[PDB]
């Protein structure tokens, strides 16, 4: 019977080698990317057929991001592939406030992006998964301010205008869409030119992320 | 102009369906006596998967079967002594679908990717390679069958269904008529003509060598989910989102009758026949499976083995054993 | 073993000063897995202690028996 | 506009049958095949292969 | 200085006191462990390091837990049971007791290179949980139940039988006796303790309400462990000093630290039944996993 053994040892074979490819994929970090108004992929993929894989290194750490604005279907039929995710990336353009949607007139670019904020973060599926925020077109930003009040979206502020507090209060519009504030975190990232800080900061939410859940594994809470 | 006579003819369709309605099956059904309840025992466990588990498909020999997860590991197992044949791993990760030719030579794999993978198993060095990638669509694959060792039909997410030729990597025909995505396609027993179900509620009966529709059947609220024929060839059973499951009829274009519970709320994943066409399986949302009665719409057994959402059915050539795979990442047969 | 519920000899150090006129009442303990303990009451106090047996006048007694 | 039109009519001139009749198949085939089915009738230990 | 006195006093009070409460430590004890193995018996999915250190601290518990009925028959009336089951007994006592405390270093080594060391520190994590562990909590264990093997004999006093350890000229009992100090809580407690303060070190300042509730929880840890084990080993050390000869006082003192000892080591033996309430019914995931096993 060298047949059954054959088999047996063929079984143990690649039943080792997927224990071995199961464990050296664990140790590695996988992002999601998204983005409202223009896909939210220009920045991030410079700085660093149906969806776009994009592997990087900083510190020995090795980061995949998934980018997924080619799939043009319905958002709830896919999903839930993406379920146990590190963290999600959204990329916000913070010079919007005063276009207006290309399809329509009547709906504001950053109600469009705040509601599908509002739709990601509040998802069934992505409950424990933290969310990346990136603030892009700073110096864009900085010199619409002032020939442009803030005021045609967010009629009910009352500030100076002033770069400072708008983005303060932007980033708090933002932040207070979560509804599950114990159980997921937000952070916020103004995005600078120099690309150096960018990476840094995604590396300290990543890390932050990967304490958290060593928090819960180890059963110490 | 044109909406008009199309509801005109919508019109006369229905009229005619009412008219040819004459009885339903239950009432002439009663007569029979129901069958037992089915208590059925699991007999093997295959362990081996790290994530999510998408989709499975028995062979012809009712033996080997293979499996895809997220992992990126498109399993062959052997169901018999539990050993594992192959282990083949995938440029992509995120597949939604899966295949096994009837003679045994080729394995299908698609997903987000919009590329159809077919995998050559037997070949001269003993390993597996790829043997071809089939591109074109501009969606996310949803099903993949094959007819035989030359074509293989596919059901994409851009509301259109494709027969390809292997040897050419080049699409034969394109089936469009759809609404929304297509999520569900079976081959009939002589692999002539094959049925689709969509998003927007309706089964479409199709024709391979004419490539045009023939007929439309509705009545559902929601999302079709999975679909599969009669052993006979002559009616097909459907299942959607809404908790419920229906039972087509071919000849007569018209619903025979429908599965239903008050304490079903959750939808169904895949639905399956038995070898003589009288257990309907169906793999339900919360963790459990149903074995209804295809004469009677009465429960007859539960197979509750699974620790999460069951994602994927089949049941064997000979009706021999039934295969459930969750995303638990575990298959379990049941006898 | 327990610390608590262990086993303890009661007589231990014994000394080797006591005189022999201050021997009022002669008793010898029977306890094994320890050294030989005798019990003998002194007149001073009347109280007991336990020595050791090379003394001249203990091995008198222990030859006298 | 006009494809839908087009396919609707040459969809509608198709043959039917009375529902009665193929139920009365469906369970004549139904009962046909009761004989050959491990799952209604359990195999003996001797011949199941699980 | 030199009047003998009698233990007749503390048998009086150590056979009443001591079978209740090994009883109820019995009970309690046994079915928190069957409830956890059970639990860990029933999870088909991959274990983690820490399923694992839990498996072999329930073992631990288990192998504790089985003795005490011995010791009880032992304090309540005499011994029966002869000279095998008695070196067994002893043999099975040592190992479990340093078994369930080095156990617990090696779980705080863990969980501070998980947390400190998140990012770099995954294959160390499971070397120190594969092969480590064995010539970690284990063989200084069975090399350290040599002298038990060697000497430890069942000896009539008075009408009843002693299973009782007997040593040669009353020195080997001063030196196992600052062994039983050194290994019970030096070799575990230093590892143990900065370990614990300095991930707490490390969790204080965030605002997170997960990390609030993990520095809650490694603060009660801390506490009920030293609460535990320091008393019992005060009372051991006062006790090797007055035998010693260090301090001189009367028989009366002895008996105080008898005492002492008998109460603090009765109230000591709970460590078997607080630990699966505090390394295994205070987690989500075991919480979760449980109750998947139960239905
Ligand atoms: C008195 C002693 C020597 C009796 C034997 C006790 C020790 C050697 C036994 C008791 C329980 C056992 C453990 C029980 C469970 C597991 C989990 C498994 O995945 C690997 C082996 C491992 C880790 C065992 C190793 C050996 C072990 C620790």
């Amino acid at each position: 019977s060298a047949e059954d053994k054959a088999a047996v040892e063929r079984s143990k074979m690649i039943d080792r080698n997927l224990r071995e490819d199961g464990e050296k994929a664990a140790r590695e970090v996988k992002l999601l990317l998204l983005g409202a108004g223009e896909s939210g992929k220009c920045t991030i993929v410079k700085q660093m057929t149906g969806i776009v894989e994009t592997h990087f290194t900083f510190k020995d750490l090795h980061f995949k991001m998934f980018d997924v604005t080619a799939q043009r279907s319905e958002r709830k039929k896919w999903i839930h592939c993406f379920e146990g995710v590190t963290a999600i990336i959204f990329c916000v353009a913070l010079s919007d406030y005063d276009l207006v949607l290309a399809e329509d007139e009547e709906m504001n670019r950053m109600h469009a992006s705040m509601k599908l904020f509002d739709s990601i973060c509040n998802n069934k599926w992505f409950t424990d998964t933290s969310i990346i925020l990136f603030l892009n077109k700073k110096d864009l930003f900085e010199e619409k301010i002032k020939k442009s009040p803030l005021t045609i979206c967010y009629p009910e502020y009352a500030g100076s205008n002033t770069y400072e507090e708008a983005a303060a209060y932007i980033q708090c519009q933002f932040e207070d869409l979560n509804k599950r504030k114990d159980t997921k975190e937000i952070y916020t990232h103004f995005t600078c030119s120099t690309d150096t800080k960018n990476v840094q900061f995604v590396f300290d939410a990543v890390t932050d992320v990967i304490i958290k859940n060593n928090l819960k594994d180890c059963g110490l809470f | 102009q044109l909406r008009q006579e199309a509801e005109q003819l919508k019109n006369q369709i229905r009229d005619a369906r009412k008219a040819c309605a004459d009885a339903t099956l239950s009432q002439i059904t009663n007569n029979i006596d129901p069958v037992g309840r089915i208590q059925m025992r699991t007999r093997r466990t295959l362990r081996g998967h790290l994530a999510k588990i998408y989709a499975m498909h028995w062979g012809t020999d009712s033996r080997l079967l293979v499996s895809a997860s997220q992992d990126g590991k498109l399993i062959i197992w052997d169901s018999y002594t539990t050993n594992k044949v192959h282990a083949i791993p995938l440029r992509s990760s995120w597949v939604m679908t899966c295949a096994y030719a009837p003679s045994g030579n080729y394995v299908a794999c698609g997903g987000l990717d919009n590329i159809c993978s077919i995998y050559n198993l037997k070949t001269r060095e003993g390993n597996v390679r790829v043997s071809r990638e089939l591109a074109g669509h501009t969606g996310y694959l949803s099903c993949c069958r094959f007819l035989d060792d030359n074509q293989i039909v596919t059901s994409s997410g851009d509301t259109t269904c494709a027969l390809w030729d292997i040897e050419t990597g080049q699409q034969t025909t394109t089936f469009t008529g759809h609404t929304g995505d297509v999520m569900s396609l079976s081959l009939a027993p002589d692999t002539r003509l094959f049925v689709s179900g969509a998003c927007d509620a309706s089964a479409k009966l199709w024709d391979v060598r004419e490539g045009m529709c023939r007929q439309t059947f509705t009545g559902h609220e929601s999302d079709i989910n999975a679909i599969c024929f009669f052993p006979n060839g002559n009616a097909f059973a459907t299942g959607s989102d809404d908790a419920t499951c229906r039972l087509f009829d071919l000849r007569a274009d018209q619903e025979l009758m429908t599965y239903s519970h008050d304490n079903i709320i959750c939808g169904i994943t895949s639905v399956s026949f038995s070898k003589s066409g009288r257990l309907l399986l169906a793999g339900y949302d919360d963790f459990n499976c149903n074995v209804w009665d295809a004469l009677k719409a009465d429960r007859a057994g539960v197979l509750a083995g699974h620790d999460n959402r069951v994602s994927c059915l089949g049941v064997t050539d000979d009706g021999m054993a039934v295969a459930t795979g969750s995303w638990d990442s575990f298959l379990k047969i049941w006898n | 073993k327990p610390v608590s519920l262990s086993y303890r000899c009661p007589c231990r150090f014994f000394e080797s000063h006591v005189a022999r006129a201050n021997v009022k009442h002669l008793k010898i303990l029977n306890t094994p897995n320890c050294a030989l303990q005798i019990v003998a009451r002194l007149k001073n106090n009347n109280r007991q202690v336990c020595i050791d047996p090379k003394l001249k006048w203990i091995q008198e007694y222990l030859e006298k028996a | 506009a006009r494809k839908l039109v087009e396919q609707l009519k040459m969809e509608a001139n198709i043959d039917r049958i009375k529902v009665s009749k193929a139920a009365a198949d469906l369970m004549a085939y139904c009962e046909a095949h009761a004989k050959e089915d491990p799952l209604l009738t359990p195999v003996p230990a001797s011949e199941n292969p699980f | 200085m030199k009047e003998p006195c009698f233990r007749e006093e503390n048998a009086n009070f150590n056979k009443i006191f001591l079978p209740t409460i090994y009883s109820i430590i019995f009970l309690t004890g046994i079915v928190g462990n069957g409830l956890v193995i059970l639990v860990m018996g029933y999870q088909k999915k991959l274990r983690s390091m820490t399923d694992k250190y839990r498996l072999h601290l329930s073992v631990a518990d288990l192998l504790f837990v089985i003795t005490l009925p011995f010791w009880a028959v032992d304090a309540v009336a005499n011994w029966y049971f002869g000279n095998f089951l008695c070196k067994a007994v002893h043999v099975i006592y040592t190992v479990s007791l340093y078994s369930s405390v080095l156990i617990l270093a090696f779980i705080s080594l863990d969980r501070y290179l998980a947390i400190v060391h998140a990012t770099n520190s995954q294959r160390p994590r499971k070397l120190l949980a594969e092969k480590v562990v064995y010539v970690g909590v284990w063989i200084p264990a069975l090399l350290l139940t040599i002298p038990d093997f060697i000497f430890a004999n069942v000896s009539e006093a008075d009408d009843r039988y002693i299973c009782d350890r007997f040593y040669p000229n009353d020195l080997w009992v001063v030196v196992f006796q600052f062994q039983h100090i050194m290994v019970g809580l030096i070799l575990p407690g230093i590892v143990i303790l900065s370990c614990y303060c300095i991930i707490i070190s490390k969790l204080s300042h965030s605002k997170g309400h997960q990390k609030r509730k993990a520095l809650k929880t490694t603060v009660i840890l801390i506490l009920a462990f030293f609460a535990c084990w320091l008393p019992y080993y005060i009372g051991i050390s006062i006790d090797s000093f007055i035998l010693l000869e260090i301090i001189k006082q009367g028989c009366e003192f002895e008996n105080t630290v008898h005492k002492w000892i008998s109460i603090t080591e009765a109230l000591a033996f709970f460590h078997c039944c607080l630990n699966p309430i505090l390394y295994a019914f205070l987690g989500a995931k075991f919480k979760t996993s449980a109750q998947h096993a139960l239905t």
